[PDB]
RNA sequence: CGGGGAAUCAGGGUUCGAUUCCGGAGAGGGAGCCUGAGAAACGGCUACCACAUCCAAGGAAGGCAGCAGGCGCGCAAAUUACCCACUCCCGACCCGGGGAGGUAGUGACGAAAAAUAACAAUACAGGACUCUUUCGAGGCCCUGUAAUUGGAAUGAGUCCACUUUAAAUCCUUUAACGAGGAUCCAUUGGAGGGCAAGUCUGGUGCCAGCAGCCGCGGUAAUUCCAGCUCCAAUAGCGUAUAUUAAAGUUGCUGCAGUUAAAAAGCUCGUAGUUGGAUCUCUCUCGGCCGAAGCGUUUACUUUGAAAAAAUUAGAGUGUUCAAAGCAGGCCGCCUGGAUACCGCAGCUAGGAAUAAUGGAAUAGGACCGCGGUUCUAUUUUGUUGGUUUUCGGAACUGAGGCCAUGAUUAAGAGGGACGGCCGGGGGCAUUCGUAUUGCGCCGCUAGAGGUGAAAUUCUUGGACCGGCGCAAGACGGACCAGAGCGAAAGCAUUUGCCAAGAAUGUUUUCAUUAAUCAAGAACGAAAGUCGGAGGUUCGAAGACGAUCAGAUACCGUCGUAGUUCCGACCAUAAACGAUGCCGACCGGCGAUGCGGCGGCGUUAUUCCCAUGACCCGCCGGGCAGCUUCCGGGAAACCAAAGUCUUUGGGUUCCGGGGGGAGUAUGGUUGCAAAGCUGAAACUUAAAGGAAUUGACGGAAGGGCACCACCAGG
RNA sequence: ACGGUCGAACUUGACUAUCUAGAGGAAGUAAAAGUCGGGUUUCCGUAGGUGAACCUGCGGAAGGAUCAUUAACGG
């Protein structure tokens, strides 16, 4: 991916997706 | 071209010593070669030599005795401190009993034992055994 | 071993050990100097002056008799050329080869030998600028080559 | 021949690093491409979810069927194949089971009779294959 | 995050350092501030951005990369405990506070010590001492099997108490209980080789499976699954992964490039790197000495002072030993809490070999005195206003004396000159030779062509053939050789011109001007591409004709581009010696080319003198050969591929198991073709190089047989 | 409240880069025993012949097994 800020942005997006899935699962 | 004439002199005398010859002609002659030959002569490794004087760079004819196994030059002339001389004599000399790293200090061109005695460090020239 | 040729020649002069003047030579230093001066006024290079002195007058080495070499005598008197001998000869050779090349375009061998000649000229120019024989702003040009010779 | 001057240090070190790049181990370690192509991402063990059971045919001079398991890793999402070591240990693995998987030992190279498999199963459902094989523990589901 | 440092390690080195000490940065992201000595502070404020809590729907309150803890994340990491007693810090302060820090809990990260039992008697069993020819006879120990006995010492544990401690726990000390092998019971891996220990037994039958690698299993499995036995380490042992040593498989020490991976097609050339000898301490101020300059400046080497501790090496010291710690020892005293190392860079004083550098050659050069011009003396002209005090110091100058006045030599380095040569070296013009093709004429004939045979094709409108000419483009045979020239690719008719070149000869000249060379620049076989001309032969493509279970390559005839020349492009070859360039040394020999030297003789029909050709030696540079146990190398072989573990003459390029692959992508050049630079994923236990024997020859020769034939029964 | 400064951030287009749903297209794999069926010594660089191999034209190599002859040349 290169371009360190873009790699960290990819990591933050994956973090947010996993966090949203986990928080959706724990509300049920 | 020709560089470091001491290397040429030592290679010539080593080639002729390996061949079993009695005398070596080396050219050109310089003062450092004369001092190296004198250092070898004072330890009885070569013997008498003559400096044939041309008005050019001169020549030397050395007499050979079969006491020399290897005479060698170290290029480039590395800076040998007194603490680092033990590594050098571990690398180049065949044993702790004999062999000589010739090296030049401000006190002159001498052996490693004389450099140890006079507490001075210098630049490495050779070894012979 | 030549610097632009793969040949390894050994042909050169060999002086004897005696630097002293021979006994049969009845020429003093000032007479030899005057002969050099009149050859310079005739117009010769120092090498040609030495060849004439060796072949005809019997003077083997001028710096053994006079104690000074030819170019220093000419420079001290003031008759030395502006540009040196070998540099002038190489520039003249370059001019001749360039004239041949403008005559004949398809001569590739002449072009290659011209490149070698200019390499020699640049080497001599660098050496003479280092020794402050030539001015630092001196430059050889292909266009300004025949005018200097 | 080598340049053996006194001022030739930068030439020697530049040549040494440029020819260091021509090694296989150094290039695999330092280029950062085999690290990104490694499914484990430079980890000792990984944890995945079982997708399927596979019978991989052995390489020709030995004729047998190796029981491997195709899993999907959790942390990156890659699909890999892990060889279940001992006999009867495949029955402990079930589809959609959590498995701890390690390599074979040749660091990314296919090992022995099994073609195209870099990995072997270590734990099945948070208990080891060795304890289940020796009957030391029971596995939940 | 950077250091101190850590792991590994002969020497060099390689890798790691988020982490308790130092410095930096930041409190979800940026930004702006208030107060204060100190903040752009967040356990302070104000925003916007992103998440998010209480809601009465108006509003308010947010910041655990602090201590515990939780979710999530993952292969991966502890208690929502006790204390301010030790260590310090803060405050108005001997008194309060501190999730700093201490103490316990979790803890097989890792390190240190160290149980799982020993002995005696008997029964066998060995090895020995004494006596015996020997057998044997004993009192000398040792070893286990003890399906034999026997008590003695124990720590694990149970657990009074003391001690430890802020209060406890643990350790230490001690009451009582606490050991006979079915116990207070030691495991983790393996037993074909590497690599230590079974050709044991049962089951399976290329299945299940084992196996890091080689390999095992298809009915005797030394390798699988088990039983027994054995082996290694041991309260520890496996497996995965990163890293280090092995790896002289990254080579500075210390690798390689003929044939195994590899030297650029060739030459020049800036940067870089390397570079031949040679040159043997003093004048003023102050008490024989201290101040002032040093001496061209260095690099080199030695010494000194600075370089926080902790870590490392190491001194001392019985923590019961040890890892540790900085303590402790003696009857109030005596002591310790060292030392070394701490690259490089910066200070400092000696040494002067080595390696750079300079000091006088238009002599406006040193050292002395003899003078001028200008600027200036801070005191002697008692107090002075002064034109002048004198003296002395700086800068430009005129001559003079003085210096042995001042230039290391001429590399078996290089450049340049001069000389007679020499060569298929190059460019331009010119000259000739034949062959082939075509045409014209003449002659005589029915065949000519091509093949292993044929066939296509030409041909009595007269082919082929023989003769006389003409023209067109092409090619420079034989002489032509292991001969020559050129940087290489390459170069062969005659003559003239043009500009170069090696070598040789010189008692010529310059005096280090040199060697290899990233960047860059010229040349570069053939084939190919653009614009022009020309097309004799040959000729890819293409057209036919032969030939076949299947032929669509071979063969024959014709023939396009091309092959030729001119001007622009491309920069590729087995562009080869499959062997970088420069320089030195180490065996020999006689042929050849060029040049030079010394010569008896034959020759130019005996030549009148030199000169050319031969003949005999010598020297220098070359193309090569032969010989050799110089020594090298895996070898064939090599006088270099030698002078290599006795490893360093300078320097350029370049290789790191085979494939992917010289591929994709990117850049660059080219009209294009493509050239240059150039991966990764993945795949694989091999691929190769040299030699050594000879099953098997569809390889060849001989010999033998009515279990072979011939002529027969 | 005007103006200035520091300035988070907001909106609009361009260059991107990342996360994440997708109608369809082209494939392959497992399931069908379903239906029909002789030449070349070994190469290299270019060009053509259907891309590659291969063959041929041109120019190059050996990394390809040297038998026989060779003293007169004067009248």
């Amino acid at each position: 991916e290169l371009s360190r800020v873009d790699q960290r942005h990819r990591a933050s997006q994956l973090r947010k997706q996993k966090k949203e899935a986990v928080l959706a699962e724990k509300r049920q | 071209v020709r560089m470091n004439v001491l290397a040429d002199a030592l290679k010539s005398i080593n080639n002729a010593e390996k061949r079993g010859k009695r005398q070596v002609l080396i050219r050109p002659c310089s003062k450092v070669i004369v001092r190296f030959l004198t250092v070898m002569m004072k330890h009885g490794y070569i013997g008498e030599f003559e400096i044939i004087d041309d008005h050019r760079a001169g020549k030397i004819v050395v007499n050979l005795t079969g006491r020399l196994n290897k005479c060698g030059v170290i290029s480039p002339r590395f800076d040998v401190q007194l603490k680092d001389l033990e590594k050098w004599q571990n690398n180049l000399l065949p044993s702790r009993q004999f062999g000589f790293i010739v090296l030049t200090t401000s006190a002159g061109i001498m052996d490693h034992e004389e450099a140890r005695r006079k507490h001075t460090g210098g630049k490495i020239l050779g070894f012979f055994f | 071993g030549r610097m632009h040729a793969p040949g390894k020649g050994l042909s050169q002069s060999a002086l004897p050990y005696r630097r002293s003047v021979p006994t049969w030579l009845k020429l003093t230093s000032d007479d030899v100097k005057e002969q050099i001066y009149k050859l310079a006024k005739k117009g010769l290079t120092p090498s040609q002056i030495g060849v004439i002195l060796r072949d005809s007058h019997g003077v083997a080495q001028v710096r053994f008799v006079t104690g000074n070499k030819i170019l220093r005598i000419l420079k001290s008197k003031g008759l030395a050329p502006d540009l040196p001998e070998d540099l002038y000869h190489l520039i003249k050779k370059a001019v001749a080869v360039r004239k041949h090349l403008e005559r004949n375009r398809k001569d590739k061998d002449a072009k290659f030998r011209l490149i070698l000649i200019e390499s020699r000229i640049h080497r001599l120019a660098r050496y003479y600028k280092t020794k402050r024989v030539l001015p630092p702003n001196w430059k050889y040009e292909s266009s300004t080559a025949s005018a200097l010779v | 021949g080598k340049c053996r001057g006194l001022r030739t240090a930068r030439k020697l070190r530049s040549h040494r690093r440029d020819q260091k790049w021509h090694d296989k181990q150094y290039k695999k370690a330092h280029l950062g491409t085999a690290l990104k192509a490694n499914p484990f991402g430079g980890a000792s063990h990984a944890k995945g979810i079982v997708l399927e059971k596979v019978g991989v045919e052995a390489k020709q001079p030995n004729s047998a069927i190796r029981k491997c398991v195709r899993v999907q890793l959790i942390k990156n999402g890659k699909k890999i194949t892990a060889f279940v070591p001992n006999d009867g240990c495949l029955n402990f693995i079930e589809e959609n089971d959590e498995v701890l998987v390690a390599g074979f030992g040749r660091k990314g190279h296919a090992v022995g009779d099994i073609p195209g498999v870099r990995f072997k199963v270590v734990k099945v459902a948070n208990v080891s294959l060795l304890a289940l094989y020796k009957g030391k523990k029971e596995r939940p589901r």
